[PDB]
C-alpha cells in the first residue's frame, strides 16, 4: 500500500551525526535515556525503484534534525542540540 | 368555469385562475366559496347565520377535498343535504370546523356522505353517537379536535379499515377499557392533550396491530403493569408532560417490536423499575430527558444491544452504572447534560466504539480518568463545557484520533504554560498534551478557561485548527510565536489581560491565509516596543493578520490612559 | 492489561503501559524486536533484524486479537503459526496478515492448523507456492489476498474455498492464468 | 522531484518574555533562533492524490514521536513523554 | 407606496381623500360600499399603475376619471353592481394600460371612443357584461392586443367591420351569445 516501505526503529542514539558535527557520547543511561522513532529505509529497497508505479523515481531516504542531549553526556548541558538521524523514504 | 345568468342570482363569481370566488349576499359579503380546479372546495359563513337558507345552486361537480369552516348545519339531516346547493359529488374529505354552535352526532348526519377517507372535525362534535360511524363504507382516518367530548365504549364499533384515530385537544378524561374494542389495522394512535387519569389494563383491549401511540400531554397519574401488553405490534411511544412519579415494573417487556421510546418533562418520575428497557431487540432511539429521575438500575439496557441514540440530559442523575452501557457497541450518541452527575465512573464507557459524539455538558465533574476515552476510536465532537475540571489527565485523548470538535467553555481547568507539558527533567519542541495528540482537532472552544498561556502543539501538531476560542484568559502578553498558526484560524484573545505584542516587521504568513485576531477588552499596556504592532494595526494596509481591535484602549501609560489605537499618535 | 507480566531485567526484554498501546521491545536498547500491543484489538509482531529465539521472550498473556500482524519474521518449518509464537499468548484471533519480507517458504494446511477461523488473510511476500489447500474449508474466509510474491500457481489449487467474497492478487509475477484456477469461487 | 508537494518549515521556540522588563530590550535573542525544522503537504493543502502517479493514492501527512523517559531525581514514578512532530508527508496507493 | 381597501365599509370616494401621496402605484378595492366618484380623486396619483374596484354599488362613473393618469399600467371592473353604463372616453389617450377587465358588469351600452388612444392594451375582457347590443364597432383601433372575451352578452349582431384592424390577435371567446350569423368578412383580417 505504499510505494516506499520503512521498517520503524526506535534507536536509543549515541554520537548521533549532527550540524556543530561535535555531539559524542549521547546520554542514554538507565536512569536518564532519550529514544527517536526512525525510518530505515529497506536495505534491498534503497535504488531499486518505487513499486505501484512507472516512476522511474528510487526510494531515496531523507534525514531530519531532531532535538537531543547528544553534545555532551550530561544531560541538559547543550540544551536539546539538534541532532541529524534518518527520516522516511521518499520516491 | 362560472355561473351564467349571474343576473338572476345573487352570488358573484370572481372567475380568478383556478379559483371561483362567490360572496352569494352581493350587498354584504358573506359565505366565501371557492373553488380550487374540482380538486378542493372550501365554505366559510363567517359573517351571520342561516344566510344559505334559499341559495342558488352552484353545481360544482364532484371534487376530492371538501372543507366547511364555522357554518351553521340543520341537525336531522344529512350533511350534503344542508348543502345540498352545493352539488359537491364523490366527496374524499370533510373538513369541517364550528367554532360557535355545538351540535350532537348521530348515523344521520353523515348519510350519502360514504366513500370518504379523511374526515375531520375540530370543534363540530360535542358529544358523538354509538351508531355515528356505521354507516361508513371505508375510512381511512378520522380526527376530533378541540372540543370537549364525552366518549361511550365501542363508538368505533365497525371502523374496521380505521388507521389514525387522531384525538387532539380532545381531553377525555378516562378510557372506557371497551373504547377501542372492535378497532383494528391502526397505524396510529392520537391521546395528545388528553385528560386521562390511569390507564386500566384493558384500556387497550381492541388493539390489536397498532404501530404508533403518542401522549405529548397526559395527566396519566398511574399505569397497569400490562398496560401495553395487548400492543404487541407497538413500533414507538411518546410520552411528554406526564405527572406519574413511578412506573410499574417490567411494563414494556412485552413490546417486543418497539423501535423509539422517548419520556420527557416527567418532572415527577424519579426512579425508573428495574430492567424497564431489557430485552428490546429492536429499540433503536431512547430519549429519557427533562425527568426527575435520580438513580438509574444498573440492568435498565440489559440485553437491549440494538440501541444507536440514547439521551439522558436536564435529569437529576447523580451516578451512574457502567452495567448500564456494556451492551450496546451500536451507540452513537451519548447525552448526560445538565445533570448533576459527578464523576465518570472510569470504566464506564471502554464497550463501545461507535460512539460518534459525546456529551458532559453542565455537570459537577471534577476530573476524568484516562482509560475514560481509551476506546471510542470514532468519537468526533466532545462537551465538557460548564464542567468544574480544575485539572484533566494529559494522557487522555491517546484512543480517539478522530476527534474534530472538543468544548470546555466556562470550565475550571487551570494548565499552566510549564507543568502541563513538562517536569523540568525533558524539554520538549512539541508540547505534549491530550490535544497534541488529537492531530485531527479543529474547532476548540476553550474561552473562560484560566490556562493564561498558548500551546505550542496546538499550531505544529493540530495542523487544521480553523476556530480558537481563548477569551476571558489570564494570560500576561501574545508573542508572534505564538501565532504561526499560518492556516486559516480564527484567535480570540478579548476580556484577556494580555498587554504585551511582540512581532517582527518580517512577519509573513503562506499566500492568501487569512487569520482574524481580537484584542478587545484587554488592558494593553502602550509603551514602546508595542510600537511595531501599533504599525500593523495602524497604516496597515493588507496582510495575513487582522485584528478585531475595535473595543481596545491602552491602559497602563497615564499620558494615554484609555486611547483607543486609532487615537493614538506613534 | 497485560503489562509484562514476567520481570524485565531477566530477558532484558522491557515495555511501557499507555492507554492506547502497551508496546514492547526486547533487547532495551537499540532494540531488534517490537511487540505493539493494542489493549484490544490489534496485536503486532516485528523481528525486522533476525531474532535469536522464541523462548527466552516472556509470555505476555493476551485473550484475543480482532486483528494481528507479522512483519519480516522468519515461520518455522511445518508448525503452525501459532504453535511458532507460543510465546506470543494469543488464543482468538478473527484477521491476519504476514509480510516476511526475507527467506520466503511454501505453504500448506499445516501452517494455519490452529488458524482456522480467519476472516482475512494476507501473505505480503515470502510465498514461493501454496502446494495444498490454503485452507481446507476453514469458516468465513471473507478475503484473501497474496502479492509481490513472484510465484506460479496450479489450476484449482483454490476449488476447496467457497466463502471468498474477496479474492486480491498484486504483482504477481504470474505468467498465466491456469484455465479453471478460479473453479472453487463460487461466492465470490 | 517529488511525489507530494512538501514544504520545510521551521519554528522557533516559544519566546520567554521579561514583560515585568517595562523598558525595551534588544530585539537579537529575537534576531537568532535555534528553531525546529518541519515538513508538512500545500499539495492542494496536502490533497493531492500523487497526480504523476497514476494509481489510485492520496497524499498522507505523516509523524514521528520522541520518548525521552528519565526516573524522578526525588525517585518520584518515571516520567516519561513522547512528544509529537509532524515529520513527513509520503504517499500511500489505496483501494476502491 | 401601496394603498389597499379590501371589505372597507366606506360609502363614498372624496377628491381630496387622497391628497398628500404623488408616489403611489398600487390601489386595491375587493370590497366597498363607494357608490360616488370624482375624475379628480384619483387624479393627485398621477402614477397609480394598478386600481382594482369591485363588489361596489356604483351605478355609474364620472367622465374623465381615469383619464387623468397617464401612468396607469392595469384596469380592473369585476363584479360591479347595477353599473348601467360607463362613462365615454374614460381610458382615451392612456397610451400605457396593457390589461383592462370590464367583466361581470351589467352594461348596455359599449363606446366605441371609451379605449381610444390607449396603445398598449393586450388584454381586453367584457365578461358576462350582457350587452343588450354592441355599439362600438371601433374598438379595434388599438389592434395590437391578442386576446379578447365578449361571452355571456346578449348582442344580436356582431358588426362586419368591428374586426378590420387588428392582426394579431390570438384569442376569441364569443359564447353564450345572440349571434344569428357570422359576417363572411370580419374573420379575414384574424391572421394571428
Ligand atoms: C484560507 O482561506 C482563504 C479565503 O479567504 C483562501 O484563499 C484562496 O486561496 C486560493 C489559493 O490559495 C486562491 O486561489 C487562487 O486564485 C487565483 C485567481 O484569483 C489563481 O490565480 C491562483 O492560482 C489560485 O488558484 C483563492 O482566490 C483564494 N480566495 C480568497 C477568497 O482569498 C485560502 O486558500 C485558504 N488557505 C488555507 C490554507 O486554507
Ligand atoms: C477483514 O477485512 C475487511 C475488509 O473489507 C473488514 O471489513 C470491512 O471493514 C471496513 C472498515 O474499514 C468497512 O468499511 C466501512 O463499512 C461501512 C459499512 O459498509 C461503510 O458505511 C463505511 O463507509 C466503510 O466502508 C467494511 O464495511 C467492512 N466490510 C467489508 C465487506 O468490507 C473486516 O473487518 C476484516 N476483519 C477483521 C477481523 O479485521
Ligand atoms: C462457508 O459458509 C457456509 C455458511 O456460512 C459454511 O457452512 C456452514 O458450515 C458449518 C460447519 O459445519 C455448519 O455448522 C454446523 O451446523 C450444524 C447445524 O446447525 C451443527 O449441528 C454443527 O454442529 C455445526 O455447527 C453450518 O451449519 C454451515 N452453514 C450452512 C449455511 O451451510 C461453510 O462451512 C463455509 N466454508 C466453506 C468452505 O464453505
Ligand atoms: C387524506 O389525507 C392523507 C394525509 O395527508 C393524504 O395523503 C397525503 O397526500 C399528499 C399528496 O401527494 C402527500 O404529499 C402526502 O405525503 C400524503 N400523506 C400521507 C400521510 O399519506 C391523502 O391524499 C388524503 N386523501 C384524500 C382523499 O383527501
Ligand atoms: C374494509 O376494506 C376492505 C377492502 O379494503 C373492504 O373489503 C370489501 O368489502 C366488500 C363488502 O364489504 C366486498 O364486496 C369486497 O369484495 C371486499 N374487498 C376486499 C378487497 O376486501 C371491506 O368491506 C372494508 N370494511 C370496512 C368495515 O371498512
Ligand atoms: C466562567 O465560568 C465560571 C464557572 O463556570 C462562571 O461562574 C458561574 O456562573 C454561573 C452563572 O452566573 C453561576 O451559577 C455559577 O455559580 C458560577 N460558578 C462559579 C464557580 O463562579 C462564569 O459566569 C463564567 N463567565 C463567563 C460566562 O465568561
Ligand atoms: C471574541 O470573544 C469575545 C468575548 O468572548 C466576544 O465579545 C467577541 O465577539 C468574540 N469575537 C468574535 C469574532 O467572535
Amino acid at each position: 500500500p505504499f510505494l516506499c516501505e520503512s521498517e520503524q526503529l526506535l534507536i536509543h542514539p549515541k554520537e548521533e551525526l549532527s550540524r556543530n558535527n561535535s555531539m559524542v557520547w549521547i546520554v542514554n543511561t538507565k536512569d536518564y535515556k532519550q529514544g527517536v522513532r526512525i525510518e530505515k529505509c529497506l536495505k534491498r529497497q534503497l535504488g531499486k525503484p518505487c513499486n505501484f508505479c512507472d516512476a522511474d523515481t528510487e526510494c531515496k531516504q531523507l534525514f531530519h534534525y531532531r532535538t537531543l542531549v547528544a553534545v555532551d553526556k550530561v544531560t541538559k548541558k547543550p540544551y536539546k542540540e539538534q541532532v541529524l538521524l534518518p527520516s522516511c523514504c521518499k520516491c | 368555469t362560472c355561473p351564467e345568468e349571474s343576473e338572476a342570482s345573487n352570488c358573484s363569481c370572481e372567475e380568478f385562475p383556478s379559483k371561483t370566488h362567490f360572496y352569494c349576499p352581493d350587498f354584504n359579503p358573506t359565505l366565501y366559496v371557492d373553488v380550487e380546479d374540482r380538486m378542493r372546495v372550501d365554505f366559510k359563513c363567517y359573517d351571520e347565520p342561516h344566510d344559505f337558507k334559499s341559495l342558488p345552486n352552484l353545481a360544482i361537480g364532484s371534487v376530492k377535498l371538501l372543507t366547511v369552516v364555522d357554518c351553521v348545519l340543520d341537525d336531522d339531516r344529512p350533511i350534503l343535504e344542508s348543502f345540498k346547493f352545493l352539488e359537491v359529488a364523490d366527496v374524499r374529505s370533510f373538513v369541517y370546523n364550528n367554532h360557535e354552535n355545538g351540535i350532537r352526532y348521530n348515523a344521520k348526519y353523515f348519510e350519502g356522505m360514504e366513500q370518504l377517507e379523511n374526515l375531520t372535525l375540530a370543534r363540530g362534535v360535542v358529544s358523538i353517537d354509538r351508531d355515528t360511524f356505521s354507516g361508513f363504507l371505508n375510512l381511512k382516518r378520522l380526527t376530533i379536535e378541540h372540543n370537549k367530548l364525552n366518549l361511550q365504549p365501542g363508538t368505533f364499533e365497525a371502523l374496521s379499515n380505521l388507521t389514525y384515530l387522531g384525538l387532539v385537544y380532545n381531553g377525555l378524561n378516562e378510557i372506557q377499557p371497551g373504547l377501542f374494542d372492535g378497532l383494528e389495522s391502526l397505524e396510529a394512535l392520537s391521546l395528545s392533550y388528553n385528560d386521562i387519569k390511569s390507564l386500566s389494563a384493558g384500556s387497550f383491549n381492541g388493539l390489536s396491530s397498532l404501530r404508533m401511540l403518542n401522549l405529548r400531554v397526559n395527566k396519566i397519574e398511574s399505569f397497569d403493569a400490562n398496560t401495553f401488553a395487548s400492543l404487541k405490534e407497538l413500533s414507538r411511544l411518546e410520552i411528554t408532560l406526564n405527572p406519574f412519579v413511578s412506573l410499574p415494573r417490567g411494563l414494556f417487556s412485552e413490546n417486543k417490536k418497539l423501535k423509539t421510546l422517548i419520556l420527557t418533562n416527567n418532572r415527577k418520575l424519579v426512579t425508573l423499575p428495574e430492567e424497564l428497557l431489557a430485552n428490546l431487540k429492536e429499540l433503536t432511539v431512547v430519549n429519557l430527558s427533562h425527568n426527575g429521575v435520580g438513580n438509574l438500575p444498573e440492568s435498565l439496557l440489559s440485553g437491549s444491544s440494538g440501541i444507536i441514540e440514547l439521551n439522558l440530559g436536564y435529569n437529576r442523575l447523580n451516578s451512574l452504572p457502567e452495567e448500564l452501557l456494556s451492551d450496546q457497541p451500536q451507540l452513537q450518541v451519548l447525552n448526560l447534560d445538565h445533570n448533576q452527575l459527578e464523576s465518570i465512573p472510569d470504566y464506564f464507557l471502554e464497550r463501545n466504539v461507535e460512539l460518534q459524539t459525546l456529551y458532559l455538558s453542565h455537570n459537577r465533574l471534577r476530573s476524568l480518568s484516562e482509560k475514560a476515552f481509551t476506546k471510542l476510536k470514532n468519537l468526533k465532537e466532545l462537551h465538557l463545557e460548564n464542567n468544574q475540571l480544575q485539572t484533566i489527565p494529559q494522557f487522555l485523548f491517546s484512543g480517539t484520533p478522530k476527534l474534530e470538535e472538543i468544548y470546555m467553555q466556562n470550565n475550571q481547568l487551570a494548565l499552566h504554560a510549564n507543568s502541563f507539558i513538562n517536569e523540568e527533567l525533558s524539554i520538549a519542541d512539541n508540547d505534549n498534551t491530550p490535544f497534541q495528540v488529537l492531530q485531527k482537532l479543529r474547532i476548540l472552544h476553550l474561552r473562560n478557561n484560566s490556562i493564561s498561556t498558548i500551546f505550542q502543539d496546538w499550531y505544529i501538531n493540530n495542523l487544521e485548527m480553523q476556530s480558537l476560542d481563548l477569551s476571558f484568559n489570564k494570560l500576561p502578553g501574545l508573542s508572534y510565536t505564538q501565532l504561526q498558526f499560518q492556516s486559516n484560524i480564527t484567535l480570540n484573545l478579548s476580556n484577556n489581560e494580555i498587554s504585551q505584542v511582540l512581532l517582527i516587521d518580517d512577519l509573513d504568513l503562506q499566500p492568501y491565509q487569512r487569520i482574524n485576531v481580537d484584542l478587545n477588552h484587554n488592558p494593553l499596556n502602550c509603551n514602546c516596543n508595542a510600537l511595531k504592532f501599533i504599525q500593523l494595526i495602524q497604516s496597515k494596509a493588507e496582510h495575513g493578520l487582522q485584528f478585531n481591535v475595535d473595543q481596545l484602549r491602552c491602559s497602563e501609560p497615564p499620558n494615554l490612559l484609555d486611547a483607543t489605537m486609532d487615537q493614538l499618535q506613534t | 492489561r497485560f503489562t509484562c507480566p514476567e520481570e524485565s531485567e531477566a530477558s532484558n526484554c522491557s515495555c511501557e503501559e499507555f492507554p492506547s498501546k502497551t508496546h514492547f521491545y526486547c533487547p532495551d536498547f537499540n532494540p531488534t524486536l517490537y511487540v505493539d500491543v493494542e489493549d484490544r484489538m490489534r496485536v503486532d509482531f516485528k523481528c525486522y533484524d533476525e531474532p535469536h529465539d522464541f523462548k527466552s521472550l516472556p509470555n505476555l498473556a493476551i485473550g484475543s486479537v480482532k486483528l494481528l500482524t507479522v512483519v519480516d519474521c522468519v515461520l518455522d518449518d511445518d508448525r503452525p503459526i501459532l504453535e511458532s509464537f507460543k510465546f506470543l499468548e494469543v488464543a482468538d484471533v478473527r484477521s491476519f496478515v504476514y509480510n516476511n519480507h526475507e527467506n520466503g517458504i511454501r505453504y500448506n494446511a499445516k501452517y494455519f492448523e490452529g488458524m482456522e477461523q480467519l476472516e482475512n488473510l494476507t501473505l505480503a511476500r515470502g510465498v514461493v507456492s501454496i502446494d495444498r489447500d490454503t485452507f481446507s474449508g476453514f469458516l468465513n474466509l471473507k478475503r484473501l489476498t497474496i502479492e509481490h510474491n513472484k510465484l506460479n500457481l496450479q489450476p484449482g489449487t483454490f476449488e476447496a474455498l467457497s466463502n471468498l467474497t474477496y479474492l486480491g492478487l498484486v504483482y504477481n509475477g504470474l505468467n498465466e492464468i491456469q484455465p479453471g484456477l478460479f473453479d472453487g469461487l463460487e461466492s465470490l
